[PDB]
RNA sequence: AGAACCUUACCUGGUCUUGACAUCCACGGAAGUUUUCAGAGAUGAGAAUGUGCCUUCGGGAACCGUGAGACAGGUGCUGCAUGGCUGUCGUCAGCUCGUGUUGUGAAAUGUUGGGUUAAGUCCCGCAACGAGCGCAACCCUUAUCCUUUGUUGCCAGCGGUCCGGCCGGGAACUCAAAGGAGACUGCCAGUGAUAAACUGGAGGAAGGUGGGGAUGACGUCAAGUCAUCAUGGCCCUUACGACCAGGGCUACACACGUGCUACAAUGGCGCAUACAAAGAGAAGCGACCUCGCGAGAGCAAGCGGACCUCAUAAAGUGCGUCGUAGUCCGGAUUGGAGUCUGCAACUCGACUCCAUGAAGUCGGAAUCGCUAGUAAUCGUGGAUCAGAAUGCCACGGUGAAUACGU
């Protein structure tokens, strides 16, 4: 059942049910779901709250946000006492790795603004 | 994000130029044209002067610094703000 | 414009049926092009009305069909004078076509749980002549059925087919004299 | 047809070979069963819907080869193909089938792409001042 | 599967120049020995360029060039290396080359 | 137009003769996945310092006729503009107008 | 002035070219080049006489030119060693072995070019450009073609100003796309700048050219009608 | 049309002036190849292989450096100084060439009306007559269908046989590229002024000049390119040339053109399941190979692409599932690892993959394309192409509403 994330469905299968329960993709979701010897064709909603809790347990081991976006904040941190300029467009979200900024630039760019056509 | 070709080098053209500063111990600036160019153990401590193009910038060279190529520390280019004109009067 | 009147042409039939109204039932439901999902869409709502009555499959859709579809358009004409407008009567094709269009945005947002369920409920709903394209179909039918009584630029048309041979009356006409 | 009578079947770049006989009413696809090429597929259903309606199902025997197209062109190339073939009961056979609707093919032809568009003759759209 | 004895190709720009030049090869082939096969037609190949009309600007209508390159089979029955060499030789007509080869 | 960069490009094969020939995969041979335990040191590293200019990562071509700002094409040696122009004369074989 | 693309979107669909030969694949480049200089380098050779189409033409193993004048063996040269020198800069450029044919085009007489040599001989000198374009057309009319038109431009006539006119007469269809058809764009200068004409000429809508092919390859000249096909 | 420098205009730094390139004279090194090194690289030094080419062995070509003229070179200006070339109206449904006539003539008439059309097509008719252009045509292509080839294509019966044309073998069959056949608004009926012709009607693979494409007049617009290219007047020619490195267009504040894929459920997911067409590969790609999370990697049989490989083609199909909740849609950013062409991927480049996770609920003013293989939508290949695609270009999957009326 829902709990967690952005896409985790109720009553759709196990496959997807792991992959924002945060610290498992779909990549760990096929080993973990194996492991416990549960098929990758059942609907997560019909079972025991107690499989859940084992396959809950499973993906705790791997890394959870709250511990990524420390790294994530020691990364920029690191970086801009560098002043490598790819490192300052990272932090303020400036699609700098092979993009082009001149777009639909709002949600990481900044707003609607004043300025000559 | 990006790793820097298959299997392990050095860059040879800022090899020949820092292996016989860093015995020295300089740490004046280092005309440098050849910005292709990573950081290793052997550019630790060097202060490499480089070229953007209009002068030579001088990048300090220092051991969190590995993980990059040279020249992005010091300007690449310059940024667009949020406020600037070009149109006045002046007499 | 257009210098020749040309007519529709040959539609082709779809692998799970022979039967034309189904075949022009799944065809404007088709959506992303893909004619293969609807004709499941049709044959699963079928019988979902089929299970809310046994005498036919067909119970609320041919009532629906006719109730939110209209028989009459009106179009607004001008060149000078005043404003009026000309009603034109127009092809079963199209009258049939705006139903069916509106039966299936309506049932689309209708919100439930299988598309088979939104258009069984929905037919339901516009049979019994209160679903959502009844106010639709009586708004234009009356707007149509009203401006009968106008025709273009009717205070110089009133003189001016009078002295180029033409009648006394009062009468609609596509953009020329009255 | 010097051993089968044989219809063509083509529709829409799809071409449903089929050599027809009397038999015991079964159906040879790709020599193989209907289960093994179209197994797990809604097309099985459609190539039997033109035998259900001439009462065939059980007593025309078929072999079958079917290349070009994709999964419901082929099932619509067989149709055509099986209606095409079906003239050694009466030679007005293949005549009333295509009256009734199986040998009609479509009005669709190649159409070639043409240059200064964005698709086949899909100008672009101007929205300039 | 009824394979080949030999192995040849005929490659020719337009539909008027595979066909004589075809024709003639063909020809030869019969005039130096005996045993012939006649030609396979082959998925003929075609080559897409789009240029634009003008000089510069404009959008609306452009230019696309076609060049087909045509592909003939010929062969021989008969293996006779000879009857290919000649084959090759005396196919100057409408600016084809034939391509030999043995096996 | 413009000649400077049709100048450096017909300098650039006899230097591509030249620096690169000699030193093609000697980059993969001295430091990459060749180097597989041999190699891979400064005293071998310092050896490819002449070609930069030689590479065919530079070898661009353009109009191989009269040169051209960008929009080159590879099958005729030729561009767009120079192609149209061919055609309009005949000089080019094989050639039809799209019609299929 | 919208001057639709005279000839190049009209070839190869029953409409011959200045060039027939097979290349595909990466080395097309490579022969185009070669085709471009030998066309060049050749006709400058043969100057000696004026001269009405040129064909290059590579098949299996050899390098074939077609060319056609006002009269035959007149770029042929006398002896034989005129000739053998045509083919030694012909091998020498396409790097193949070398053939030379002389041939002539129907209505031989009259080409698209030496009417703009004509025009342009007026203008060159300064003088009587104001019926010249006209009596050109007369003339080509009298030596044959069943239309021509005329474009000219320039400085025209000395003028300190440009204009455009031209000159149009009988049969000339411009959507055409069967049967060659003889075309020519001069480019000269003189004293006062750049002068040009525009020469399409009209011989024939199927006198010409090729004409279709009336048969397949696949029946034809064959001796022995199978491999094997199951027959035996 | 594939932009790290190169590209390439731009900008800065080195460096030289017959100069990247031709010929002609002068000097040092052969070019080519292997190989260590300095400097940024240009460039140079040293090692080792070679001293070829022609000949007065004067001397020079080839590549590279050096130098001098003649001369090469010039995205040099001027597009009211120009040539070549092309966009517009528009598929407007008209325009023009020769010539007569009516008026003193400018100029018309035709080239304009009615009805009809892709049509100067066709009935009627006035000063227009004769002819060309637009349009019709030849044209390539498709559609069944005839027709031939019979592989690198195919398989009804038959063999080897796991039942795969892989191969003994077979020609009923698609099937490829080509001769083409068939369909002409020809017929019948309605409509239409008698009438062109439109619509209906029918057999048939197929009817609206069968389906597709080709296909666009004279020409004003001082329209746009001197920057493909041509070129004078006319300027530099230690340079408005040229060798070398690095930086930037692609910044980011946003607005704007175009297109892409989402916002759903006609869809996504999970599992199971299916069929292409076409084409590209002679410095190349490429089975097997060993390595690889996957992309790819180096080696290589092989290849010339209906033979070999890109390629698991995807959407779609089967079942179950989902309820407007940014979800069961979307998956940008970012941490972090792995890859490509090349000393060298940081800003400017492209692809693979692991974890987390936002914008976006069909968008206002504005606004276009489309009549059916279209429109829509999903994948594919190709042009381009050092390296790589969301586009374009062409293909194939699944494939629509309607065309009253101006």
């Amino acid at each position: 059942a829902r709990i967690a994330g952005i896409n985790i469905p109720d009553h759709k299968h196990a496959v997807i049910a792991l992959t924002s329960i945060y610290g498992v993709g779909k990549t760990r979701s096929k080993a973990i779901l194996a492991a416990a010897g549960i098929a990758e064709d059942v609907k997560i909603s019909e079972l025991s709250e107690g499989q859940i809790d084992t396959l809950r347990d499973e993906v705790a081991k791997f890394v959870v946000e709250g511990d990524l976006r420390r790294e994530i904040s020691m990364s920029i941190k690191r970086l801009m006492d560098l002043g490598c300029y790819r490192g300052l467009r990272h932090r303020r979200g400036l699609p700098v790795r092979g993009q082009r900024t001149k777009t639909n630039a709002r949600t990481r760019k900044g707003p609607r603004k004043p300025i000559k056509k | 994000p990006r790793s820097l070709k298959k299997g392990p080098f050095i860059d040879l053209h800022l090899l020949k130029k820092v292996e016989k500063a860093v015995e020295s111990g300089d740490k004046k600036p280092l005309r440098t044209w050849s910005r292709r160019s990573t950081i290793f153990p052997n550019m630790i401590g060097l202060t490499i002067a480089v070229h953007n193009g209009r002068q030579h910038v001088p990048v300090f060279v220092t051991d969190e610094m590995v993980g990059h190529k040279l020249g992005e520390f010091a300007p690449t280019r310059t940024y667009r703000g949020h406020a600037a004109d070009k149109k006045a009067k002046k007499k | 414009p257009r210098r020749r009147v040309i007519g529709q042409r040959k539609i082709l039939p779809d692998p799970k049926f022979g039967s034309e109204l189904l075949a022009k039932f799944v065809n404007i439901l088709m959506v992303d092009g893909k004619k293969s999902t609807a004709e499941s869409i049709v044959y699963s709502a079928l019988e979902t009305l089929a299970q809310r009555s046994g005498k036919s499959e067909l119970e609320a859709f041919e009532v629906a069909l006719e109730n939110v579809r209209p028989t009459v358009e009106v179009k607004s004409r001008r060149v000078g004078g005043s404003t009026y407008q000309v009603p034109v009567e127009v092809r079963p094709v199209r009258r049939n076509a705006l139903a069916m269009r509106w039966i299936v945005e309506a049932a689309r947002k209708r919100g439930d749980k299988s598309m088979a369920l939104r258009l069984a409920n929905e037919l339901s709903d516009a049979a019994e002549n209160k679903g959502t394209a009844v106010k639709k179909r009586e708004d234009v039918h009356r707007m149509a059925e009203a401006n009968k009584a106008f025709a273009h630029y009717r205070w110089l048309s009133l003189r001016s087919f009078s002295h180029q041979a033409g009648a006394s009356s009062k009468q609609p006409a596509l953009g020329y004299l009255n | 047809a010097e051993n089968q009578y044989y219809g063509t079947g083509r529709r829409k770049s799809s071409a449903a070979r089929v050599f027809i006989k009397p038999g015991n009413g079964k159906i040879v696809i790709n020599q193989r069963s209907l289960e093994q090429y179209f197994g797990r597929e809604t097309a099985r259903m459609v190539v039997r819907q033109p035998l259900e309606l001439v009462d065939m199902v059980e007593k025309l025997d078929l072999y079958i080869t079917v290349k070009g197209g994709g999964i419901s062109g082929q099932a619509g190339a067989i149709r055509h193909g099986i209606t095409r073939a079906l003239m050694e009961y009466d030679e007005s056979l293949r005549s009333e089938l295509r009256k009734a609707g199986f040998v009609t093919r479509d009005a669709r032809q190649v159409e070639r792409k043409k240059v200064g568009l964005r698709k086949a003759r899909r100008r672009p759209q101007f929205s300039k001042r | 599967m009824q394979n080949q004895r030999i192995r040849i190709r005929l490659k020719a720009f337009d539909h008027r120049l595979i066909d004589q030049a075809t024709a003639e090869i063909v020809e030869t082939a019969k005039r130096t020995g005996a045993q012939v096969r006649g030609p396979i037609p082959l998925p003929t190949r075609k080559e897409r360029f789009t240029v634009l009309i003008s000089p510069h600007v404009n959008k609306d209508a452009r230019d696309q060039y076609e060049i087909r390159t045509h592909l003939r089979l010929v062969d021989i029955v008969e293996p006779t290396e000879k009857t290919v060499d000649a084959l090759m030789r005396l196919d100057l007509a409408a600016g084809v080359d034939v391509q030999i080869s043995l096996g | 137009a413009k000649q400077s960069m049709k100048a450096r490009e017909v300098k650039r094969v006899a230097l591509a003769d030249k620096y690169f020939a000699k030193r093609a995969e000697l980059k993969a041979i001295i430091s990459d996945v060749n180097a597989s335990d041999e190699d891979r040191w400064n005293a071998v590293l310092k050896l490819q310092t002449l070609p930069r200019d030689s590479s065919p990562s530079r070898q661009r071509n353009r109009c191989r006729q009269t040169g051209r700002p960008h929009g080159f094409l590879r099958k005729f040696g030729l561009s767009r503009i120079k192609v149209r122009e061919a055609a309009m004369r005949g000089e080019i074989p094989g050639l039809k107008k799209a019609s299929w | 002035g919208q001057k639709v693309h005279p000839n190049g979107i009209r070839l190869g669909i029953v409409k011959p070219w200045n060039s027939t030969w097979f290349a595909n694949t990466k080395e097309f480049a490579d022969n185009l080049d070669s085709d471009f200089k030998v066309r060049q380098y050749l006709t400058k050779e043969l100057a000696k006489a004026s001269v009405s189409r040129i064909v290059i033409e590579r098949p299996a193993k050899s390098i074939r030119v077609t060319i056609h004048t006002a009269r035959p063996g007149i770029v042929i040269g006398k002896k034989g060693e005129d000739v053998e020198k045509l083919r030694k800069v012909v091998a020498d450029i396409a790097g193949v072995p070398a053939q030379i044919n002389i041939a002539e085009v129907r209505k031989p007489e009259l080409d698209a070019k030496l009417v703009a040599d004509s025009i342009t001989s007026q203008l060159e000198r300064r003088v009587m450009f104001r019926r010249a374009m006209k009596r050109a057309v007369q003339n080509a009319m009298r030596l044959g073609a069943k239309g021509i038109k005329v474009e000219v431009s320039g400085r025209l006539g000395g003028a300190e100003i440009a204009r455009t006119e031209w000159y149009r007469e009988g049969r000339v269809p411009l959507h055409t796309l069967r049967a060659d058809i003889d075309y020519n764009t001069s480019e000269a200068h003189t004293t006062y700048g750049v002068i040009g004409v525009k020469v399409w000429i009209f011989k024939g809508e199927i006198l010409g050219g090729m004409a279709a092919v009336e048969q397949p390859e696949k029946p034809a000249a064959q001796p022995k009608k199978q491999q094997r096909k199951g027959r035996k």
